[PDB]
């Protein structure tokens, strides 16, 4: 009776979510046919029931291009979801914001918060909203904002959380991913009430050092941010010691109405092979979820301080020992969080221990933990942005596209000087206060 | 006679209330169904004080259980004595707290504390002669600190005769399980302060001591936490819910332990606290529990006494024993900490005497201890609180339901100035 | 600077350039009035005020008009992005990088202002009229010596008033801002000291003038209006009614620092009156036994003393403060 329903924008936004889908069926015990031969009720919040013993996600899937929807029609996974929310467009943005924020997207747009509001009305308890998009692609970012925009216009106060894929400082598949990020950011900076930056770059190390896999595809990385959600939604799904909403996400990791981009980080992440030769402590696992390198963003924490951090440990975990844990974690002095917050902390235990999916690549571990951390060390990031945004600009470089469908120069002005403020507005934060 | 009605508002607070029904029935041998099994008619003689005898000779706790979240809810319905509650009193909202005091306060509990108070209306015109309220709730989550504090001042205006408990789970010291627990405490404290006649501090980080060190425990499960305040709250009732040789009342308890108006929070403490092996290597006598229970590593809150001064202290045995041993302790145990009093109360130990062990032992006490220790736990709450505030950082959840920032400003002061009372009593000469 | 700042400065500075010039201005304040500061520097000084009138013809028969000086001497106007450039590669230069928030705005009535916001140190910068060879001396002004003064006196015994009491200090002023003037024209090639001579100067009239004579009389030195206006309404802060004479003489701080300064260079030691913090240069010796100095910070600026001490002889130079002058001035 809490509901929260998903949104998946973009070709990153629908593959991850085939990942999460399938990782949710195997949760609760779910055929892909919707049917199912501690558990509560559990699957509610995210599964609604119709008549029969088929159960269907309330998921709405849109993209501009019918390529990898068609993909979900024809996989496994095709009896599950609700035929009428697979909305397809015609022509994506082509990596185009312009294109996914005001030509083809506006022409869709309608049919995708109709849909929507249908799945809203049809639930009681509507906690928020689960956006997957990426960053780089032209409808992630358009078609993101627009559709954030449209929300908060109908949905006045509730929870919206993205999923962004912070675009990689070294690898790009894309060319003009720092127009489309600027855009992007400088619309939803208003909307959304916390991100979840994650990139493939960070993946990738991870992948290749921790669970020994040299050569990974798409399919890992989309397994471990699923992995992550899980984790995220496992009190709402789940009987826990001690259980935490969204409401209190946003309420914990915010500071201030802007700065809402925490990154994420999970543990622990070890192959099979590996998984004996260590017991695999709660204060262990802590370690492994504060190192440096374990987080899934390129960003050394060390230049940087954590203004927040939220720990969800799930299986058999027992709370004097988190305590332990995160007392020591206190007591480092390379972990040094901002003067005017003493309180660094939000705690949440669950009892489901984490289920490795069959034919993955992680072992079947008792506890797990993410940590969703806000800090200042992301601010470099923007940083890098701005800096190829500035590049790109100051030989119009690309320009005639945006210009050509639907946009202006003084708009590209304005996100630089949003994303200039924000800037300020991190380093502002970051210094310490007298008296 | 004297029923007293049980309110749990707060994740925390329905934990430990289910807990604490679960001790409460083991005491009466109330079966999980709840209907009367035991063997002692004792038990039923005062039955009434926190049951009601429902008709086919059953019995209901008298527990008014609030949330703004089904989950915990569903939990204790679903699991073992929960089958025994009258399932008309569990009141729940959809939306949830978020961990926020202004949802709990202002937006979200304005909208069902209305029916918490009908159906607490209810259960007092059902009692016979009302002896008063004990609220089980935390300071941290939204839920608790806001409702539990806008429940507090609806009842003193709708009974301000009455009695008024509250088991209130402070935040520990050294860690924090929320981010930010400053501002809930803060508003919570200054309600509690304006409308409360006790209030009994309780932090996690003793108990977690408690139960590693003293109880030899390396896996403390908040089960055995909330047990621990349960036999707590157990002892503090039975010297009315039981015949004794110096029986007790929740008025004598306040009357005794509150010099002042503001001054009522109180630290408590449990004994005897024995590991599973090193029980039959000591004697269970009333000095062995006396010298036990005054010390800081028997304190279920994180402040030293010995930094303070003890202002008042009660004291509530139980199971067989002798009046004379008691007093010569307390004679004892007052003679040597002649420093560790306040001067200007002569005699200031208040002493219970009840029948009955609390089940398998030989003798049990209790100790709630006003102190002026405690003043050390505000300051660095209201430190905290002034750091967060300086830079008005979560300020925003606060501000977008209505309340604004002089709220701060005047709950802060409050505070100061009640550590200042404490301040200048701990020194007064 | 924010209480003495009129509540009412916007629709009094239109009423007065709507009627030509000839309305005085009835400024209006957040009540209450900090009365006891007011009466501190209600009556202006005329101990310097021909070293001011020194300092601005100086200017003036070099460069003809303010309006030249600015522009040739300030380089271009800033953007908000070379603002921070500027401003982040100074932090890593002082060694002080996250320290300070920075903050950009329109509504200064200086260039810039060092506070104490949210309990922590705050950097607010005029974006209007910012300038590429004179921002990097705001920088020298408010974080080399206002915000290092400020993080070394909070090390010492004399770090609050009760302090100050007890170790016998006099007041930071005028040392503290005449300290800080100089360093803002430290490096440059024409370093006048044109802000510090005008702020004294126009006091000076105020304490004799309206606001509509005061406008008038400065004229003579600076044409624009939008400029004209903020040095009238700095002289004039706190009164209520300009039309009668009367001045906040506090901006006179400026160049009576300067003067004392560089007329006792020879026998201060720098680095030592920044280290001992909010301190007077007459206190230094009276202060050197008590200070706390292990981790204490100097400015940059302040390493090559030798090369510190040669400006401080261009700065007079410049502004036509020569060693005879200034022993006349002050035959300490
Ligand atoms: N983590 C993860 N990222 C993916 C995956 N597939 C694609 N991406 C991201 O998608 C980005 C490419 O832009 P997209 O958002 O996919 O563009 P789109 O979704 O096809 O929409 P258009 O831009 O209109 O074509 C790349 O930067 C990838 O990081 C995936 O399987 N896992
Ligand atoms: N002693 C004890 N304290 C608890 C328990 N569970 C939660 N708490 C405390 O309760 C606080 C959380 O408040 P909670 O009721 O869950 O949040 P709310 O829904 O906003 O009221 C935390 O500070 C915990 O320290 C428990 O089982 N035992
Ligand atoms: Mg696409
Ligand atoms: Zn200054």
């Amino acid at each position: 009776m809490r509901e929260c329903i998903s949104i998946h924008v973009g070709q990153a936004g629908v593959q991850i979510g085939n990942a999460c889908w399938e990782l949710y069926c195997l949760e609760h015990g779910i055929q892909p046919d919707g049917q199912m031969p501690h558990h509560h009720d559990s699957f509610n919040t995210f599964f609604s029931e119709t008549g029969a013993g088929k159960h269907v996600p309330r998921a709405v899937f849109v993209d501009l291009e019918p390529t990898v929807i068609d993909e979900v029609r024809t996989g496994t996974y095709r009896q599950l979801f609700h035929p009428e929310q697979l909305i397809t467009g015609k022509e994506d943005a082509a990596n185009n914001y312009a294109r996914g924020h005001y030509t083809i997207g506006k022409e869709i747009i309608d049919l995708v918060l109709d849909r929507i509001r249908k799945l809203a009305d049809q639930c009681t308890g509507l906690q928020g909203f689960l956006v997957f998009h990426s960053f780089g692609g032209g409808t992630g970012s358009g078609f993101t904002s627009l559709l954030m925009e449209r929300l908060s216009v109908d949905y006045g106060k509730k929870s919206k959380l993205e999923f962004s894929i912070y675009p990689a400082p070294q690898v790009s598949t894309a060319v003009v991913e720092p127009y489309n990020s600027i855009l992007t950011t400088h619309t939803t900076l208003e909307h959304s009430d916390c991100a979840f930056m994650v990139d493939n770059e960070a993946i990738y190390d991870i992948c290749r050092r921790n669970l020994d896999i040299e050569r990974p595809t798409y399919t890992n990385l989309n397994r471990l941010i699923s992995q992550i959600v899980s984790s995220i939604t496992a009190s709402l799904r789940f009987d826990g010691a001690l259980n935490v909403d969204l409401t209190e996400f946003q309420t914990n990791l915010v500071p201030y109405p802007r700065i809402h981009f925490p990154l994420a980080t999970y543990a622990p992440v070890i192959s099979a092979e590996k998984a004996y030769h260590e017991q695999l402590s709660v204060a262990e696992i802590t370690n492994a979820c504060f190192e440096p390198a374990n987080q899934m963003v390129k960003c050394d924490p060390r230049h940087g301080k954590y203004m927040a951090c939220c720990l969800l440990y799930r299986g058999d975990v027992v709370p004097k020992d988190v305590n332990a844990a995160i007392a020591t974690i206190k007591t480092k002095r390379s972990i040094q969080f901002v003067d005017w917050c003493p309180t660094g902390f939000k705690v949440g235990i669950n009892y489901q221990p984490p289920t490795v999916v069959p034919g993955g690549d992680l072992a079947k571990v008792q506890r797990a933990v993410c940590m969703l951390s806000n800090t200042t060390a992301i601010a470099e990031a923007w940083a890098r942005l701005d800096h190829k945004f500035d590049l790109m600009y100051a030989k119009r470089a690309f320009v005639h596209w945006y210009v050509g469908e639907g946009m202006e120069e003084g708009e590209f002005s304005e996100a630089r000087e949003d994303m200039a403020a924000l800037e300020k507005d991190y380093e502002e934060v970051g210094v310490d206060s007298v008296e | 006679m004297r029923e007293i009605v049980h309110i749990q508002a707060g994740q925390c607070g329905n934990q430990i209330g289910a807990k604490f029904w679960e001790v409460i029935s083991d005491e009466h041998g109330i079966d999980p169904s709840g209907n009367y099994v035991g063997d002692s008619d004792l038990q039923l003689e005062r039955i009434s004080v926190y049951y009601n005898e429902a008709s086919s000779h059953k019995y209901v706790p008298r527990a008014i259980l609030v949330d703004l979240e089904p989950g915990t809810m569903d939990s204790v319905r679903s699991g073992a004595f929960g089958h025994l509650f009258r399932p008309d009193n569990f009141i729940f909202g959809q939306s949830g707290a978020g961990n926020n005091w202004a949802k709990g306060h202002y937006t979200e509990g304005a909208e069902l504390v209305d029916s918490v108070l009908d159906v607490v209306r209810k259960e007092c015109e059902n009692c016979d002669c009302l002896q008063g309220f004990q609220l089980t709730h935390s300071l941290g989550g939204g839920t608790g600190s806001g409702m539990g504090t806008l429940l507090i001042s609806k009842v003193r205006e709708e009974y301000p005769d009455r009695i008024m408990n509250t088991f209130s789970v402070v935040p520990s010291p050294k860690v924090s399980d929320t981010v930010v627990e400053p501002y809930n405490a803060t508003l919570s404290i200054h309600q509690l302060v304006e409308n409360t006649d006790e209030t009994y501090c309780i932090d996690n980080e003793a108990l977690y001591d408690i139960c590693f060190r003293t109880l030899k425990l390396a896996t403390p499960t908040y089960g055995d936490l909330n047990h621990l305040v349960s036999a707590t709250m157990s002892g503090v009732t039975t010297s009315l819910r039981f015949p004794g040789q110096l029986n007790a009342d929740l008025r004598k308890l306040a009357v005794n332990m509150v010099p002042f108006p503001r001054l009522h929070f109180f630290m408590p403490g449990f004994a005897p606290l024995t590991a599973r092996g090193s029980q039959q290597y000591r004697a269970l006598t009333v000095p062995e529990l006396t010298q036990q229970m005054f010390d800081a590593k028997n304190m279920m809150a994180a402040c030293d006494p010995r930094h303070g001064r003890y202002l008042t202290v009660a004291t509530v045995f139980r199971g067989r024993m002798s009046m004379k041993e008691v007093d010569e302790q307390m004679l004892a145990i007052q003679s040597k900490n002649s420093s560790y009093f306040v001067e200007w109360i002569p005699n200031n130990v208040k002493v219970a005497v009840c029948d009955i062990p609390p089940r398998g032992l030989k003798m049990s006490s209790t100790f709630i201890g006003n102190s002026t220790a405690i003043q050390e736990l505000f300051k660095r709450i209201s430190e905290q609180f002034t750091a967060m505030f300086r830079r008005k950082a979560f300020l925003h959840w606060y501000t977008g339901e209505g309340m604004d920032e002089m709220e701060f400003t005047e709950a802060e002061s409050n505070m100061n100035d009640l550590v200042s009372e404490y301040q200048q009593y701990q020194d007064a000469t | 600077l924010v209480a003495l700042r009129p509540t009412n400065m916007d629709r009094e500075r239109d009423k007065f350039f709507q009627s030509h010039y000839t309305y005085n201005p009835q400024f209006e304040y957040q009540e209450p009035m900090p009365t006891a500061v007011l009466e501190k520097y209600c009556e202006a000084s005329g101990q310097f005020i021909h070293q001011a009138v020194g300092i601005i013809e100086a200017v003036l028969e070099k460069f003809g008009t303010y309006e030249h000086f600015e522009a040739a001497t300030g380089g271009q106007l800033l953007t908000k992005c070379q603002i921070w450039s500027i401003v982040r590669k100074y932090m890593q230069k002082e060694g002080c990088a996250g320290e300070v928030v920075v903050q950009l705005s329109e509504d200064l009535l200086s260039q810039a202002v060092m506070m104490v916001e949210n309990s922590r140190p705050t950097l607010a910068i005029n974006l209007t009229g910012a300038r590429q060879y004179w921002l990097e001396g705001m920088l020298r002004h408010q974080i080399g010596t206002h915000y290092l003064r400020g993080v070394n006196n909070a090390r010492q015994p004399w770090h609050n008033a009760e302090g100050r009491l007890r170790y016998g200090l006099r007041p930071a002023n005028p040392t503290e801002e005449g300290l800080a003037s100089l360093h803002s024209v430290l490096f440059r090639k024409q370093p006048f000291l044109w802000r510090a001579a005008l702020l004294y100067y126009t006091i000076h009239r105020a304490a004799r003038m309206s606001f509509r004579q005061l406008f008038q009389d400065l004229e003579r030195y600076v044409q624009d209006a939008d400029v004209r206006w903020e040095y009238c309404v700095r002289a004039k802060r706190g009164q209520t009614d300009t039309s009668l004479p009367g001045c906040f003489s506090k901006d006179q701080v400026y160049l009576d620092g300067i003067v004392r300064i560089l007329r006792h260079r020879q026998t201060i030691d720098f680095p030592l009156l920044t280290s001992l913090g909010k301190v007077s240069y007459e206190d230094v010796d009276h202060l050197r036994p008590h200070g706390v100095l292990d981790n204490t910070r100097v400015p940059h600026f302040m390493q090559d003393l030798a090369r510190y001490r040669q400006q401080l002889e261009h700065i007079m130079a410049t502004n036509r403060l020569d060693e005879a002058e200034l022993g006349r001035l002050l035959p300490d």
